[PDB]
RNA sequence: UUGACCUCAAAUCAGGUAGGACUACGCGCUAAGCGCAGGAAAAGAAAAUAACCAUGAUUCCCUCAGUAACGUGAAGCGGGAAAAGCUCAAAUUUGAAAUCUGGCAACAUUUCUUUUGUUGUCCGAGUUGUAAUUUCAAGAAGCUGCUUUGAGUGUAGACGAUCGGUCUAAGUUCCUUGGAACAGGACGUCAGAGAGGGUGAGAACCCCGUCUUUGGUCGAUUGGAUAUGCCAUAUAAAGCGCUUUCGAAGAGUCGAGUUGUGCAGCUCUAAAUGGGUGGUCAUCUAAAGCUAAAUAUUGGCGAGAGACCGAUAGCGAACAAGUAGAGUGAUCGAAAGAUGAAAAGAACUUUGAAAAGAGAGUUAAAUAGUACGUGAAAUUGCUGAAAGCAUUGGAAAUCAGUCUUACCUGGGUGAGAUCAGUAGUCUCUCGAGACUAUGCA
RNA sequence: UUUCAAUGGCCCGUCCACGGACCAAGGAGUCUAGCAUCUAUGCGAGUGUUUGGGUGAUGAAAACCCAUCCGCGA
RNA sequence: AGAGCAUAGCUGUUGGGACCCGAAAGAUGGUGAACCAUCUAGUAGCUGGUUC
RNA sequence: UUGAGAAGCUCAGACGAGUAGGCAGGCGUGGAGGUUUGUGACGAAGCCUUGGGCGUGAGCCUGGGUCGAACAGCCUCUAGUGCAGAUCUUGGUGGAAGUAGC
RNA sequence: GCGAAACCACAGCCUGGGGGCCAGG
RNA sequence: AAACUUUCAGCAACGGAUCUCUUGGCUCUCGCAUCGAUGAAGAACGCAGCGAAAUGCGAUACGUAAUGUGAAUUGAAUCAUCGAAUCUUUGAACGCAGCGCCUUUAAAGGCAUGCCUGUUUGAGUGUCAU
């Protein structure tokens, strides 16, 4: 049994097509989620930062937006990951207030019935 | 490759060592070997006789490197086009490929590979805002953005010396795609030209000069007698 | 139609096999017919005649009636060929010659040619002269008709004939070119003067080849001799032969009396190629003719 | 090869033959109607955002990006509050207007009162007043639903508009 | 050159669609150009052939003939014309066939359909 | 004597559903056998790693790494693709089973008279528990004041997707060869089209197409949005402030002993700051459940390609091909492509019982006649000639090529040009070429 | 070319034996991964773009570009 | 007072069917009362062959 | 003196068996890129030929006959590339032999 | 009248010396 | 001498090599997701064209309706599209392997098993109340 690259151009187009068709569908807003600053797990990368998959609890009550509101907007929550140093709760607390400078969330049509 | 179920020296059996899909089909280069291949084979292009060498009728072009102005970037039509290469004298290398069409000789021409030709002018645009379209019919005529200079295109066949027709906006990006062999490259990362082993590369020119023949012993005969 | 092979043909004989039967059938039962009465019998014979090229000859109105015509005649008693079949009788005077730097082969050719002609020359052609200067010279000199054999890689392809001093000139292409070995139960040819016979020249460019082949042989053959040379135009191919002939008893002729050839060469065909009015300028002739290639693909259609 | 594909070789019934292939070819932008009427439907979406003045990605980009003309503190992080940003582009700014004027259409979240609440609010506010919101709340009498001080203050407040 | 993914440059294709092509693919393929006049009135440059439409042999070794078709051939991609035909060896007038594209059509039979197709196909009758 | 419930039955009662086939890729039991799926499947929101400044469902790719471990052979980390989270059981709705299938009757609705629902009513299910709320990331219950809100139904236009129809540039001019012009030459044309195929030989302009088209137009089916109309059961439902109040967490399982291949069998069988897994600390929170995408794909419905094969090749099969044929059967399984541009497939006459033959005839070609393109060798017949491996030559047969017309010199006659004690034009760079006059020293 | 003359001339492959009736066609060191040396090439205390991302309007499976790693070396 | 890294070519060698053909078995699943289909290109110190 | 494809030209001298084995240069085939203003219905390819020529050779060029639609040189790329044999595979055809025999 | 098949490097005069080599018959 | 035997050449056979072709295979890529008790896959039997050792189709038997092109085949079509119809006997095959049965007027509609939900009717020295 071989495993033969002969689509690893196909497969090139084909992921960039998805984008193209991610955006086409909702495209004034980007075509990923926002990601957080972390440390890597270990004394040979600890001095890394690389993307996480989520923001704490803790990050996102001390920047204002509230574990529901946070997901519809695209700010994912990671309820595991925690922190135990202030430098990673700033480093992210910024990371999100500056994500919140640059949003322009579009109002939604609001039920308004007649009576009280 | 051939199917895996289909002696060899029995009819109707199996050939030996039937061919596999997993064949190794790509080649890497160097990226630096690539780009050093695209600087020679550009640098050839200046050359004329480089060009005639290769087979292009460029013997009544007004100057080579060939290089027009920005208005050819806003052609429309085929017509503007064939007008174009008409007074630089370009169309000849057109005349040339045009009646070198032919059928291919083989099995080739089985397999979608019906007519051969020579190659014409490589046209070398900045923008694209209509210049494609009005050359892409002409035959033997390549075009090519500046930013993506194609080795296939500027040593076909690996024989050097393509005819190209820059545009002035072409030419004046010519420093920001290659750089300098001091200077960087622009549109390259930490790019320098190569550098090169001889720097006067004209050889009869050191060996005959004042420098070298003032102190040379007398020369004995050519082909001496017997 | 078919396209498996082994079913087309085996459609194909189970197709002609009853072709073959049912035409029998018909064949048959009509035998059967014609034998009890034999006034269909004779009826079919004289309409169903198979058909040939030269019955389904294409028309032209070229061909001469066989009853004389005064117009041809007032044009053919004062033209160029008129001195020999006037009372005059010009005894004819041939020169024979060859192409430039001719080879044995070619005079292998002309030898019989030469046995051919009583009285006719032959000037092995040498140095820097042209046919169109011959024919002047040759016109001086008492001679009447030249004929030049072309060769070309050992071959005698072509002939061209001038007739002097400015008579119309015919260029012949030969071929199947046999000489007397080459040819089964020959003869060895004497001194008597041949006795020419034409057959088959219908049409009015075909009468202007006649006389100038006729103009070439003497007007009185020495028939003790009985040599015979036959000048056939068969589909406009025209075959020179030449035979010795003896009466004898035939039962199958008609008369009962029929003659025996026996061939003494040389045996060769010619075509047609060009006529000019004048002295044969390749480049300067006045061309009376030209064979169009094309014209002759149909098998029916014929210019002599 | 097989026999279900020679079963159609072998018939003159056609083929279910669909022409769908399109390669090169790039997602028409529905969904919005202003970056719509923005998009260049050649260029690629990571183009067509930066040319728009939007981001496609709000994290890193995994290789190099494309270059086409020779360019030449715990309580700081925490309490600050980063007034917006400007919009680099028209489009960004068009989005940004009617977003605004949205909301000013849609801008009357406060809901009026009806026969029932505004009948409970009434009674319990004659007999109580309108500022001992903790008496009222305590009384079963009146505040049978058994609303909390907090609940009657909304009441209240929403009555006069 | 063609820059569409959905059409095939193959020659196997080509040449089975074209010879598997059915009937009705046939009847376009059998088209022949109108004569100058009807070409420039009409401003159609080619039809489809049809029965009873008077047409000059352009090409070929019945070239100058004219006639009517007197049936178009589909199976054959050939048309047969009035009096365009060969004699048999018994005597027989076997009819030759003809390629759309080598005869011309000089008189156009007009059905309602074609007047359709001519305002359709940018004409003007 | 009656009734209620329970348990077990019956019905050709009403409404359903299961099977069999495919199986390239999936998941199981045990390559094969057996079982079961889908457009993917499986896996999946930690009883997961780590020992750090910690990470954070799953899957896939790269790397780790041929490393550790015991020749086998990983995994944590790291880089990337794609990213999405949730549902129950266990706590009284207890101021109200708030829940649901079905029948019947209306109404609406449709990819659809075929689909799918709404409202009303009646029976049934259900308190041995159907809803709401809650899922440990929590959460409930109070209290508080800030911000929030549609499982409704139309119309309108725009943007999208699918399906069918429709819209489109230019030579068949002249000469030669040919059976045929699609060839050669001359002269034109179009080009967002000079891909490819067809047509009687190499066709951008004869034809279908190709390009435009990453599109105008016309039907029809629908996506998610937008604007707006009418309804809206809100006496409602949430998010986040606070707490002198609470906070349930899955057992013949975990674990232990022993056998067979972690799993399974058998014996025994738990706990509640417990239990699992790592280095007292850290970290998870099993024995319940669902979940797109990134990934796979020798099958299905279609496409587009190729430095592939070219009829003993390529699939066994370019054609009749899993066919003909073989075997009781399971199974096994071939050989076989090409006349010509057009059948114009050979009229007719004649011989023969026939098969066919010979005259003929069609074709550019019959040295293309279906035993048909080309038609090799082995091999066979006839005729002709000679005779009874190498070296060297003879005889016989055959063959190759082989030159004369030019060089110089003299004169006569006219010719002109690169000549003129000569005049102009065009293109290049004074004079260099090309010319048109005029003269002939 | 055929034949004659004078001279020489013991059947080929294979390992005595084994294969050889003749002719045509087919018929056997291949592809791929690892390692080692040698040569060429590019760069050089560095080096290696092609896991992937960007991009490519004429074919877009190409060519071009490159973030973060990672290998081997030091 | 570092010479390596990459790519390509030749050569060697190791593993894959591994220069080609040729070896007595056996296993899984079936058919008929041994046979059949895969595994299978089973096992090679060997035989015969291996192209200008 | 023109004789630099400096990878060219030119001078001199010696030498020549060859299995295993090593080294080098060449000839050929199918396909690929470039090239020859390449060849071709006024005849491509193939095949036949006591026609001619070149090369030590592998081989190449050509005349004639046959034929009827495509082909080749040169520079690189590539490989299912070269046969006398394997009691090789397939097909065709022999002597045995008009024998044995019915 | 019908009609194989196996097999076949090549072929078929003896003597002597080293079924074709050498010298003779 | 001739036959015979051999060799050579020519012509005629034989054979089907070569060359050229090619609606075929092989390989890679891309797009999509749709069998069956509402009878599948497969098998048999018919129908008319025919060459069937092929194909289409099902007693409405190359198919009918509707739509489209628009005038054949050798409101046409051996056409295309295709939403409506129809679709023999079998086969998971389902009344039992001709034989039967139930209902309605020889014809028509039905008659397999397991399980789910419900409906109706029965049984219990099953329990309980009056």
């Amino acid at each position: 049994y071989v495993k033969t690259w002969f689509n690893q151009p196909g497969r090139k187009l084909r992921r960039r097509q998805a984008r193209q068709t991610k955006a086409a569908k909702i495209a004034p807003r980007p075509v990923e989620a926002i990601r957080p600053a972390v440390k890597p797990p270990t004394i040979r990368y600890n001095m890394k930062v690389r993307a996480g998959r989520g923001f704490t609890l803790e990050e996102l009550k001390a920047a204002g937006v509230s574990r529901r509101v946070a997901s519809t907007i695209g700010i994912p929550v990671d309820h595991r990951r925690r922190n135990r140093s202030e430098e990673s709760l700033q480093r992210n607390v910024e990371r999100i207030k500056v994500y919140l400078a640059h949003l322009i969330v579009f109002p939604r049509k609001a039920g308004q019935p007649k009576k009280g | 490759a051939v199917s895996e179920k289909a002696g060899n020296m029995c009819r109707s059996g199996r050939m030996f060592a039937p061919t596999k899909t997993w064949r190794k089909w790509h080649v890497k280069v160097n990226q630096n070997e690539k780009r050093y291949a695209i600087a020679s084979a550009v640098a050839a292009s200046g050359v004329p006789s480089l060009l005639l060498a290769r087979g292009h009728r460029i013997e009544e072009i007004p100057e080579v490197p060939l290089v027009v102005d920005d208005a050819v970037q806003s052609f429309q039509k085929t017509k503007e086009a064939v007008a174009l290469l008409k007074e630089i004298k370009a169309y000849r290398d057109v005349i040339k490929v045009a009646n070198s069409r032919k059928l291919r000789a083989g099995k080739g021409k089985l397999r979608n590979r019906r007519h051969v030709q020579r190659r014409g002018p490589l046209v070398v645009f900045n923008e694209d805002t209509g210049i494609v379209k009005a050359f892409r019919n002409i035959p033997g005529v390549e075009i090519v953005n500046v930013r993506r200079l194609n080795l296939l295109q500027l040593a076909p066949g690996g024989h050097l010396g393509r005819f190209v027709i820059w545009t002035k906006s072409a030419f004046g990006l010519l420093d920001s795609v290659f750089g300098s062999t001091t200077e960087v490259a622009q549109l390259k990362k930490n790019y320098f030209l190569p550098e090169n082993i001889i720097s006067n590369a004209d050889v009869t020119r050191l060996i005959n000069s004042d420098e070298i023949q003032s102190i040379v012993k007398a020369a004995g005969p050519s082909r001496v007698k017997r | 139609k078919i396209k498996n092979k082994i079913v087309r043909q085996q459609q194909y004989m189970k197709a002609l096999h009853q072709k073959n039967k049912d035409k029998l059938e018909r064949r048959k039962e009509r035998a059967k017919e014609e034998e009890k009465d034999p006034e269909k019998k004779r009826l079919r014979l004289s309409e169903n005649i198979p058909a040939t090229i030269e019955s389904k000859r294409v028309y032209d109105e070229t061909i001469i009636e066989d009853k004389p015509d005064e117009e041809l005649q007032a044009e053919l008693k004062d033209d160029e060929f008129s001195a020999y079949f006037s009372e005059e009788r010009k005894v004819p005077k041939l020169l024979v010659t060859t192409s430039k730097r001719a080879s044995r082969k070619c005079y292998d050719f002309a030898s019989e040619l030469l046995d051919c002609f009583p009285n006719a020359e032959f000037r092995k052609r040498t140095g820097d002269i042209e046919v169109h200067e011959i024919a002047e010279a040759a016109a001086k000199r008492g001679y009447t008709d030249l004929l030049v054999l072309n060769e070309d890689r050992k071959k005698t392809n072509a002939l061209t004939l001038v007739h002097l001093p400015n008579g119309p000139s015919f260029y012949f292409t030969l071929s199947n070119l046999q000489t007397a070995k080459e040819i089964s139960n020959h003869g060895r040819s004497t001194g008597h003067i041949p006795e020419l016979i034409i057959n088959n020249f219908s049409t009015r460019l075909g009468m202007t080849v006649a006389r100038a082949f006729q103009s070439l042989f003497i007007q009185t053959p020495q028939i003790q001799g009985r040599q015979v040379v036959t000048i056939h135009c068969q589909r406009d191919f025209l075959f020179f032969r030449r035979h010795r002939y003896a009466f004898r008893e035939k039962s199958n002729m008609p008369d009962g009396i029929g003659t025996g050839l026996q061939e003494l060469g040389p045996r060769f065909t010619m075509r047609l190629r060009m006529v000019q009015k004048g002295v044969w300028d390749r480049k300067e002739g006045e061309v009376f003719f030209e064979s169009n290639a094309g014209e002759e693909s149909d098998r029916r259609k014929f210019w002599l | 090869a097989n026999p279900r594909q020679r079963n159609k070789q072998r018939s003159g019934k056609p083929r279910l033959t669909r022409r769908n292939a399109n390669k090169k070819a790039k997602a028409k932008i529905y969904g919005n109607f202003v970056i719509q009427q923005n998009w260049d439907k050649h260029a690629t979406l990571r183009q067509n955002y930066a040319r728009l003045g939007l981001l496609a990605t709000p994290n890193y980009v995994t290789g190099g990006v494309e270059k086409l003309y020779p360019d030449p503190t715990l309580d700081d992080v925490l309490d600050k509050e980063i007034s917006i940003a400007p919009a680099k582009t028209e489009v960004v700014r068009q989005l940004e207007e009617e977003a605004v004027k949205k909301a000013a259409r849609q801008s009357n979240k406060m809901l009026p009162l009806s026969a029932f609440e505004h009948a409970y609010i009434q009674r319990l506010i004659n007999k109580y007043g309108t500022e001992d919101f903790e008496s009222m709340a305590k009384d079963v009498k009146l505040n049978s639903k058994l609303f909390n001080g907090s609940k009657l203050k909304n009441l209240y407040i929403r009555m006069k508009a | 050159m063609k820059f569409s993914r959905d059409v095939t440059s193959s020659r196997r294709k080509q040449r089975k669609a074209h010879f598997g092509a059915p009937s009705s693919v046939r009847r376009v393929l059998m088209s022949a150009p109108l004569s100058k006049e009807l070409r420039e009135q009409y401003k159609i440059r080619s039809l489809p052939v049809r029965r009873d439409d008077q047409i000059t042999v352009i090409r070929g070794s019945n070239k100058g003939r004219e006639g009517k078709i007197t049936s178009v051939y589909r199976k054959k991609f050939l048309l047969l014309i009035e009096r365009v035909t060969r004699e048999k060896a018994n005597g027989a007038s076997a009819p030759v066939g003809i390629d759309a594209s080598k005869v011309v059509i000089t008189k156009l039979h007009l059905d309602k359909d074609r007047k359709d197709l001519i305002v359709r196909k940018g004409g003007k009758v």
